[PDB]
């Protein structure tokens, strides 16, 4: 990829020491990068990764380039440990297993063997964007190396502690738009766009009466939003496209989930569970709306469903909901003519949560991805399929609310 | 038969809820409740009940985007 001889060049202009971060999506290629200043390089590199299934993709372009199963490929894991050899050495690390405290479980001396014997060289930290903790600047205090390299895709975050990173691993040396990249490969069009619906008025004395984010539960559960739900879901699905739910919200992504009737994917759940629905979203056609978690989105991106709906939301973590957003955005790759991403913030008016989503659109525009506002769109009003349109079912749901508000 | 004057204030429900909330902590404003989107208000305080309006949807909005 052209961006990727980009980055390299500025590699290939001093040649030794060097430290800096390049920004690059999902979809695009920056562990092949990673690969080719590998070869280089020539040295112990080390991965900083988080997870194994991260771990398993580098040792696939480990596979890609040459050798693995010889005394030089190590991998570090809480599983089983590997040999390595100088000069040459290609391994992944855990943040959890390289920090720790004082729990053992008879493995930080191995960590202790790779980073007390002085084999490195290279250093690659997998997501910059959650380098800022402590735990990573004890990750970063306890290693040195001659060259350093930091692969991310965001680094929007309101912590103020972003611009920290200049100095802990270097300044951010090319930053992609991913517009032009856009151009480059069909990474499916940014259609960013807010569902204006009306709040009743039962719900929004009892909003204003409701404060913290016990007032979400008010929020969320507002009839208008189950109905234009209901009508975003069957239109996507007279569309013949697939649809994804995202939830902050557990309880919000279950209720939705039982209501609508279609498999959900939330915390403490089993993982064979979990492994049967991503088979039946994949291959199952009846399947195409799946209410998925954090859980569900920070562990796997499925390229499939270009119809995104966002309804439950978490104040201040609009820039993650970007981060995920921007990943199942970059994670539809296949260079179409059309290729049109619908993202649906289903927002209700006087709410103290669209505040926020104006803030995250912000994050959105500063992205250059276009964003348009949607009061509503002509055709909920011939569905006669929807929910909580009678009175009597929004004095019911009123009640549910009330009980909910007398649980938490 | 009967025929008192008064200040007829026409708006969403929301506006309308907030309006009785104005009525609920400076008191002698809202004078009846016609119905879902009509009130018989004090003339004497419209402005204010405007311009009361505008600072709780200054409180509400926010929206400081810096």
């Amino acid at each position: 990829r052209p961006y990727q001889e980009k980055s390299l060049s500025k590699m290939f202009g001093n040649g030794r020491a060097r430290s800096g971060i390049i920004v690059l999506p999902c979809g695009a290629g920056k562990t092949l990068v990673g690969i080719t200043a590998a070869c280089t390089i020539k040295k112990s590199v080390i991965v900083l990764c988080t997870s194994s299934v991260s771990v398993m993709q580098w040792r696939q372009q480990f596979l890609x380039x040459x050798x693995x199963x010889x005394x030089x490929x190590x991998x570090x894991x809480x599983x089983x440990x590997x040999x390595x050899x100088x000069x040459x050495x290609l391994v992944v690390s855990t943040y959890s297993m390289v920090a720790n405290x004082x729990x053992x479980x008879x493995x930080x001396x191995x960590x202790x063997x790779x980073x007390x014997x002085x084999x490195w060289g290279f250093i690659i930290l997998d997501e910059v964007h959650v380098v800022p903790a402590a735990m990573f600047r004890r990750v970063v205090s306890t290693i040195a190396a001659h060259a350093k390299l930091g692969l991310t895709a965001t680094l929007v975050r309101e912590d103020d502690k972003i611009g920290d990173l200049n100095f802990l691993i270097g300044p951010k040396l090319y930053e992609a738009n991913w517009m032009e990249l856009s151009q480059k490969g069909h990474i499916a069009n940014v259609q960013c766009a807010e569902v204006w619906c009306p709040m009743t008025a039962e719900f929004y004395q009892e909003y204003l009466r409701e404060t913290a984010r016990k007032r979400m539960l008010l929020y969320i559960m507002n009839p208008t939003k189950f109905q234009a739900c209901q009508f975003l879901i069957q239109y996507h699905e007279r569309r013949g496209d697939k649809i994804i739910v995202f939830s902050d919200n557990v309880y919000a992504l279950q209720e939705y989930a039982l209501k609508m009737g279609k498999p959900f994917i939330y915390g403490s759940t089993p993982q064979q569970e979990r492994m049967n629905i991503l088979q039946n979203f994949q291959y199952n056609d009846q399947i195409n709306t799946i209410f998925l978690s954090k859980v569900g989105d920070t562990s796997i991106d499925l390229p499939e469903a270009t119809c995104l709906i966002q309804i439950s939301s978490h104040y201040g973590s609009r820039r993650q909901e970007a981060q995920r957003l921007g990943r199942i955005l970059r994670a539809k790759r296949r260079n179409d003519e059309g290729f049109n991403a619908f993202f649906y913030s289903l927002v209700s008016k006087d709410t103290q949560e669209m505040y926020y989503s104006t803030k995250r659109q912000a994050f959105l525009v500063d992205q250059g991805y276009a964003f348009k506002v949607i009061t509503h769109l002509h055709g909920m009003e011939n569905i006669p399929n929807l929910a909580y349109a009678s009175p009597r079912e929004r004095r019911e749901l009123l009640q549910e609310v009330l009980l909910k508000n007398e649980e938490a | 038969a009967r025929a008192r004057k008064g200040a007829l204030v026409q708006c969403d429900p929301s506006i309308k809820a907030l309006i009785l909330q104005i009525d609920a902590k400076m008191s002698d404003i809202v004078l009846e409740e016609l119905d879902d989107t009509h009130l018989l208000v004090n003339p004497s305080k419209v402005e204010f009940v405007k311009h009361e309006l505008n600072r709780l949807l200054s409180k509400n909005i926010y929206n400081p985007m810096d």
